[PDB]
């Protein structure tokens, strides 16, 4: 039981690592393609015709 | 009583898969905001009213 | 980018007025129609080549986007001849010559989930034959189409 | 009819008046409608109002509910004079996530939801129980001066009346923050009780109208010091004044000469009846006594620690009064003195007159307690008229009144 | 002209005002553009919306503005206000409920 504790634990900390860049991803992904309903009042930022 | 369900052994008769096809996911609706949205998976998401 | 559209209903484009990207130096009843004044110009030359990043700095800077919405069968000739590059038609009625290739294909179910083949994220590469789950639709009104139109007529060079 | 005008608010607080199309669809107007007031912002100097990564442009009510975009200004419930709020709504658009295993994911997922056990918290059960433990000894205490003359209730109280008040004076000094504050009140009030009690204990023999002098006197004098020196807790320390004031009165005329109870009941209720009316006065003036300032919430802080101080006055009082009526009456009628059924209904359009009163006032609780205070006296005749004179009629006939008296009601508002 | 010919190909009732005033252009909040100068002197360009309005003699506009805190008069609205039948009707629910 206490190696399945173990076990258990290190595959925790690998769940965490993942979460982490998986945001990344969503900030960046994100950044480039807004849902279309937000792109109306971005018009006049630079983020348009880039 | 909640219903919370422990995972099933698979009894010793087959090999692990590494990667199956992954699960599919669910969507969810609001009237006065009719556009539907999706959020994840059925098998999860009832942990979130369970506990 | 340039945008042209082939249709009958010229009711429900009518808002395309606004835009400047159909614009020229645009909108079309049939292919008998748009081959006389469009054709003659991008019939010219090529046909469809997939690209990829790098290639992107050799490509023309003009890409040509087509809507069809009539099913006249004239469309053969480019259809048949493979399309040209720098082009990109968007069937919206469903046509047979169009609809005879799963890896060109959207299909919509009831709930408006979209199925179709799935591709690589690295080469967008058709990896398996089998259509498939493949993204939930989203979708804007013709009053929030020529309200955003208008905001961006509002500017130039 | 073609154009209504509203004040709609904008960044940061400034209010403008506008004059908007009553029939075309909201989201035709919330464009120009934001150049509009970034042209007043510019002329008046201040900083024009800017979008911030994504989200979108909104018009709501000043509730912060947005308005259906496809509806017409005269589709909805906004009228000429009304105002109008202009907002930016972020995007509230994200990724999910997702726990495999459901131990894991039971423990991350109902840590966020709720809120669990801290210090802070901690004292405040303490405090608590130690107040019902005190309340719990003079009550024994106070039960042992009923059967015997000796000394010990008020030998005994007094002790406890000091070690409680002298926590509380020290927590008084040293609190700083509203949390502390508590704490302190809880054990302030505590006192209050035990002091009272060591008092009215002390004349011996056999406990009546000469015992109750002491109690009420200087338990109204505990609660009016208190009052004066804490201000705080002004409804509670309110009401305990005037039942003891008006207890005191009462108990000096019986202990000096009443042909009476009768007499000294009918003059409590009639006092009462005319004190309602002298309520909003009481509260009002009230209000201008000097006492300490901690707000629940330059020039304009003045007037609103006012407005909430009379309010909290009047709330207390009410209750007070509500209090001694309840009492009164249901100690007036009675099933078997002369004309019966005499106090019945003068009891009734004494309770409809509370009943009809609360409209006169806008706020909720204070609707809401001078409602309570007429339901309950129906109540209390009924079954004071059960009790006595028992007899399967009256308690069958009790049943039906009370079942039927607020179903009548709630069924002619609600269908 | 244009404008009320056109309301008559669509069906719609063309302009039309009683009283002493005039016509003219006005911007969303009522406020009419200047008689004298340039839609291009003006912050006028392609995309933007217009009204036609009647100018009636009678008309007064306030043209003042004020400062208080949004964040304070949004909460102020539900703090503290009058009484809602909703609420009623739960009271109403909980005197039955304690009748029977």
């Amino acid at each position: 039981d206490a190696m399945r504790a173990q076990f258990m634990l290190m595959l925790d900390m690998l769940r965490e690592t993942a979460q982490e860049s998986a945001d990344s991803m969503d900030a960046n992904y994100r950044w480039f393609h807004p849902a279309p309903n937000t792109l109306a009042a971005a018009v006049g930022s630079p983020r348009m015709w880039e | 009583l909640a219903g919370i369900r422990l995972p099933v052994f698979p009894s010793a008769t087959s090999r692990w898969v590494f990667e199956a096809r992954p699960d599919l996911p669910t969507t969810v609706v609001v009237s006065g905001g009719s556009a539907p949205v999706l959020e994840g998976p059925s098998s999860v998401r009832d942990v979130l009213l369970q506990a | 980018v340039q945008m042209i559209v082939v249709s009958s209903d010229l009711d429900q484009w009518d808002w395309v007025k606004w835009l400047p990207h159909f614009g020229d130096s645009m909108v079309y009843t049939s292919v008998r129609e748009f081959a006389a004044e469009q054709a003659e110009l991008f019939a010219g030359r090529g046909s469809f080549t997939p690209r990829h990043a790098s290639s992107s700095a050799q490509t023309p800077t003009p890409h040509t986007v087509i809507i069809a919405d009539v099913d006249d069968p004239q469309w053969e000739y480019v259809i048949s001849a493979e399309g040209v590059d720098g082009v990109t038609f968007f069937d919206l009625t469903g046509s047979s010559m169009w609809t005879d290739i799963p890896e060109r294909k959207l299909q919509f179910d009831k709930t408006g989930v979209i199925e179709a083949l799935p591709r690589d994220r690295d080469t967008w590469m058709v990896i398996d034959d089998k259509a498939w789950f493949f993204a939930l639709t989203d979708q804007v009104s013709i009053a929030e189409a020529e309200e955003f139109a208008q905001k961006l007529a509002q500017w130039r060079l | 009819p073609q154009a209504v005008v509203v004040g709609v608010m904008a960044g940061e607080g400034v209010q403008i008046g506008v004059l908007l199309d009553a029939n075309a669809p909201v989201s035709v107007m919330t464009d120009p409608l934001l150049k509009v007031v970034n042209s007043r912002l510019r002329e008046l100097g201040e900083a024009p109002l800017e979008a911030t990564g994504r989200g979108r442009w909104a018009l709501c009510l000043v509730d912060g509910a947005p308005l259906r975009a496809t509806q017409s200004l005269t589709e909805q419930d906004v009228y000429d004079g009304d105002r109008l709020w202009i907002r930016f709504i972020a995007d509230t658009e994200r990724r999910s996530q997702v726990i495999e295993h459901i131990s894991t994911a039971v423990a991350s997922d109902l840590s966020k939801r709720f809120a669990r056990i801290d210090p802070i918290v901690a004292v405040q059960v303490g405090a608590s129980m130690v107040a019902t433990g005190v309340v719990l000894a003079t009550g024994v205490l106070g039960w042992w001066r009923w059967h015997h003359n000796t000394w010990l209730t008020t030998i005994y109280t007094a002790v406890i009346g000091v070690l409680v008040l002298a926590v509380a004076m020290l927590l008084l000094m040293r609190a700083k923050t509203d949390a502390d504050r508590r704490v302190a009140d809880i054990m302030l009030m505590s006192a209050i009780m035990p002091v009272t009690v060591a008092a009215a204990a002390a004349p011996p023999g056999p406990v009546g109208s000469p015992q109750a002098v002491l109690g009420f006197g200087v338990l109204t004098v505990a609660a009016a010091l208190a009052l004066r020196f804490t201000g705080r807790r002004l409804g509670i320390y309110t009401t305990i004044v005037i039942i003891g004031a008006l207890t005191m009165l009462a108990a000096l005329a019986r202990m000096v000469a009443a042909t009476s109870a009768v007499t000294l009941l009918s003059s409590l209720l009639l006092i009462c009846v005319v004190a309602y009316h002298a309520a909003p006065a009481l509260s009002r003036r009230l209000a201008g006594i000097r006492l300490p300032v901690f707000p629940s919430a330059s020039s304009v802080r003045d007037v609103l620690l006012q407005a909430e101080r009379a309010r909290s006055f009047l709330s207390g009082l009410l209750t007070g009064l509500g209090v001694m009526v309840v009492v009164c009456m249901t100690s007036l009628c009675d099933p078997h003195t002369g004309q019966r059924w005499l106090p019945l209904i003068l009891a009734g359009f004494t309770s409809g007159f509370l009943l009809l009163r609360g409209r006169s006032y806008v706020d909720r609780w204070q609707s809401i307690t001078l409602a309570g205070t007429a339901v309950i006296i129906a109540a209390a005749v009924c079954v004071r008229y059960a009790l006595e004179l028992s007899s399967p009629l009256a308690v069958s006939i009790v049943a039906a009144i009370l079942v039927l008296l607020p179903a009548a009601g709630m069924a002619a508002a609600a269908h």
